[PDB]
RNA sequence: CUUUAAUGUUUGAUGUUCUAACGUUGACCCGUAAUCCGGGUUGCGGACAGUGUCUGGUGGGUAGUUUGACUGGGGCGGUCUCCUCCUAAAGAGUAACGGAGGAGCACGAAGGUUGGCUAAUCCUGGUCGGACAUCAGGAGGUUAGUGCAAUGGCAUAAGCCAGCUUGACUGCGAGCGUGACGGCGCGAGCAGGUGCGAAAGCAGGUCAUAGUGAUCCGGUGGUUCUGAAUGGAAGGGCCAUC
RNA sequence: GUUUAUUAAAAACACAGCACUGUGCAAACACGAAAGUGGACGUAUACGGUGUGACGCCUGCCCGGUGCCGGGAGGUUAAU
RNA sequence: AGGACCGAACCGACUAAUGUUGAAAAAUUAGCGGAUGACUUGUGGCUGGGGGUGAAAGGCCAAUCAAACCGGGAGAUAGCU
RNA sequence: UUUUGUAUAAUGGGUCAGCGACUUAUAUUCUGUAGCAAGGUUAACCGAAUAGGGGAGCCGAAGGGAAACCGAGUCUUAACU
């Protein structure tokens, strides 16, 4: 059970996230995903986060 | 005395125009993450109390 | 709604909603019933005045629900856009 | 006295459900569209003209008809395929 | 942890708190080496084992996933 | 203002001194024909002891209860959920403390597309170098491979490599399959945006089937939906999630 | 000597003797929501608890575990 | 002199037989132990039920005791006959 | 009676006579029947009182949504073929 749950913020600002694991001892970089935001409904970038 | 009804039923089933039930769909509490995204969508709608489930409901709640 | 020993049918699935006070307030009024107030006006008294919603209720709607004939004059309610339809058609005058 | 003696286990013993795979319509049946003709784990039959292959391997209708078994193909592979009603 | 004093205070100090917790290191395993003797004994003729030890020891080695005292002295 | 040193002056901690609270199961006197009591006179302790409310520790001294089931009798031993094969009697399903193995994961590429490619093994030849390394051409044709069991599949590859990438999208969903139900699953097609391709098209995770946990309760983000006189707010609801 | 009145009289219990430990007197301890009482009209050569059990020779090693005693710096820690 | 000796009254209860719808809800006959002591007995008191008393067997507390009897909660509850 | 199964050597009963076990109040749904019918019906109480008053209220003729809200439609959704 080594994977860790993380979520993805998104950047256009509307409250958003997608929720998705991350082995975090081998990918010390961040996600940087472009996504849907249902709420701008627009392609955004999503970033990680908590 | 008057029959006491079921509070907690009460609290989780509707009465519809023909005389069913409306209940919420279970599995969308927590542990989300796991689920795809074609199984949450659909347990967002309400829902019919089954055939077999109905005997135990209308007794549940004698006033509703 | 005992099952055996399993979760009950009444545990298993989840609370939903929340009870509206709102809601006990406020009634319906069919348009077969605004043959039985008064002398042609329709209000929250002449209603409650005539045995027709409760006296504790201080909201009104009338709902395509029947068939008037008189022209009444609905003082202030919250007549659908289809009893409208059916009030000034009778010759019914609709005001707040 | 020894009466009773002692006795060992066994190391297996645990299974799994049944997954009721096999065929659901079989042929010269007439169908509706979108249902489910055949469950398969592999793929035993594979989609003819007018059916589908899910992500399981499930061979769905795709517009009504009748439904037909096939041998078609160099290989001598089992096909499925609906007809126009 | 923070510590008072000059430098060299803090040496001695951290090296009591490694030493007890090396002294109790060693006595949890020394309980837990025993209920091992214990859950493969014999029962005997009509008893049961009592469950209140079995838990507790299946505690005790759930616990075991714990941090190592020691980093290790990295060996070169 | 950053360090600092006294007079006091508020009380905070230790120390000593006094008496007036309080204690006296010390002495004497009276009510009193009375080794209880009450009062008075003195002596000794003395703001301690003790008691009241709050509080941490200890507390089988006492109290209320819990301490699973299957089982070729019970205990001991083993098992309890999920996946694959046989039993299983050529649709589905089907039992035993019947015969064999596995899972509680992994992956921002190991996913989507667009291109291209085809193994095991043996024989022959060749520096070290060999029974088995790299290389060349022959037979052979998947006996190889698949992220991890077994089964079914796979060349149009579902296996191998590379470029570009985020469809591992949002709202829905005819019609079906499987369950007593809770539920679980497959899904053409419609709308909104997106990737690859010149396009026809494909893409709602991975060749498929394990990799999992109801409800209640609570935490975090969003949303005027509600808001107990009114305007807010609290607290509830709906959506995403722990 | 005592004991299971009514299936067990014994190797069981008690015993004089020994050791440890508590208690400075308004004693420890016990019965009591408390006043009070027993201990005791006693005062450590005394009273309570615990184990052993006349007499004779003896009573070895272990303080890691669980208890108890002493410590008084440090770490953690309640009400206020 | 002595928790000395033998031994009737007195106190007890080791063995055997009879009795077991008995003469008796524990006795009779034949023997058996103590018998100046930690003895035995009359009268009157005191200790009360999660309590007493116990040379300690879970013994005894009105022919009843691993928590007496009487009344009440009370028609406790019984997936069992 | 209880059972897969009883002449069963499995349970119960000596026999006769008398007593002995699915009830009663309130509430809710379904069926039959009766009266009214988009209506039906009163409760406490008053009352020369099984009459007559009393319509406080209850059920029904409208549903959808968690809710505001809309209404023969409504909810979901930016919108639904
Ligand atoms: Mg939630
Ligand atoms: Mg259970
Ligand atoms: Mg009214
Ligand atoms: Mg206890
Ligand atoms: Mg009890
Ligand atoms: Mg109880
Ligand atoms: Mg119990
Ligand atoms: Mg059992
Ligand atoms: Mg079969
Ligand atoms: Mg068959
Ligand atoms: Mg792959
Ligand atoms: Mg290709
Ligand atoms: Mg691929
Ligand atoms: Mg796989
Ligand atoms: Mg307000
Ligand atoms: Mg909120
Ligand atoms: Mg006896
Ligand atoms: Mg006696
Ligand atoms: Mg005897
Ligand atoms: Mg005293
Ligand atoms: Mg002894
Ligand atoms: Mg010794
Ligand atoms: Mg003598
Ligand atoms: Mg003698
Ligand atoms: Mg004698
Ligand atoms: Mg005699
Ligand atoms: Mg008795
Ligand atoms: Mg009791
Ligand atoms: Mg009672
Ligand atoms: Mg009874
Ligand atoms: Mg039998
Ligand atoms: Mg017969
Ligand atoms: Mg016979
Ligand atoms: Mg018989
Ligand atoms: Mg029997
Ligand atoms: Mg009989």
């Amino acid at each position: 059970g080594i994977r860790e749950k993380i979520k993805l913020v998104s950047s256009a600002g509307t409250g958003h996230f997608y929720t998705t694991t991350k082995n975090k001892r081998t990918k010390p970089e961040k996600l940087e995903l472009k996504k849907f935001d249902p709420v701008v409904r627009q392609h955004v970038i999503y970033k990680e986060a908590k | 005395p008057k029959i006491k009804t079921v509070r907690g039923a009460a609290k989780r089933f509707k009465k519809t125009g023909k005389g069913g039930f409306k209940h919420k769909h279970a599995n969308l509490r927590h542990i989300l993450t796991k689920k795809a995204t074609k199984r949450k969508r659909h347990l967002r709608p309400k829902a019919m109390v089954s055939k077999g489930d109905l005997g135990l409901v209308i007794a549940c709640l004698p006033y509703a | 709604g005992f099952e055996g020993g399993q979760m009950p049918l009444y545990r298993r699935l989840p609370k939903f909603g929340f009870t509206s006070r709102k809601a006990a307030i406020t009634a319906e009024i069919r348009l077969s019933d605004l043959a039985k107030v008064e002398g042609g006006v329709v209000d929250l008294n002449t209603l409650k005045a005539a045995n027709i919603i409760g006296i504790q209720i201080e909201f009104a709607k009338v709902i395509l629900a029947g068939e008037v004939t008189t022209p009444v004059t609905v003082r202030g309610l919250r007549v659908t856009k289809g009893a409208r339809a059916a009030i000034e058609a009778a010759g019914g005058k609709i005001e707040e | 006295m020894a009466h009773k003696k002692a006795g060992g286990s066994t190391r297996n013993g645990r299974d799994s459900e049944a997954k009721r795979l096999g065929v659901k319509r079989f042929g010269g049946e007439s169908v509706l569209a979108g249902s489910i003709i055949v469950r398969q784990r592999g793929t035993k039959f594979h989609a003819g003209a007018n059916v589908g292959c899910g992500r399981d391997h499930t061979l769905f209708a795709k517009a009504d008809g009748k439904v037909k078994f096939e041998v078609k193909g160099p290989k001598n592979r089992k096909f499925i395929s609906i007809e126009a009603e | 942890v923070t510590y008072p004093g000059n430098y060299d205070q803090y040496l001695l100090e951290k090296e009591e708190a490694l030493r007890v917790e090396e002294l109790q290191n060693a006595e949890f395993d020394r309980k837990l080496a025993q209920e091992e003797v214990w859950i493969r004994q014999g029962i005997k003729a009509r008893r049961t084992r009592n469950e209140g030890r079995v838990r507790a020891l299946k505690a005790m080695r759930r616990e075991r996933g714990e941090r190592r005292e020691v980093m290790g002295t990295a060996k070169m």
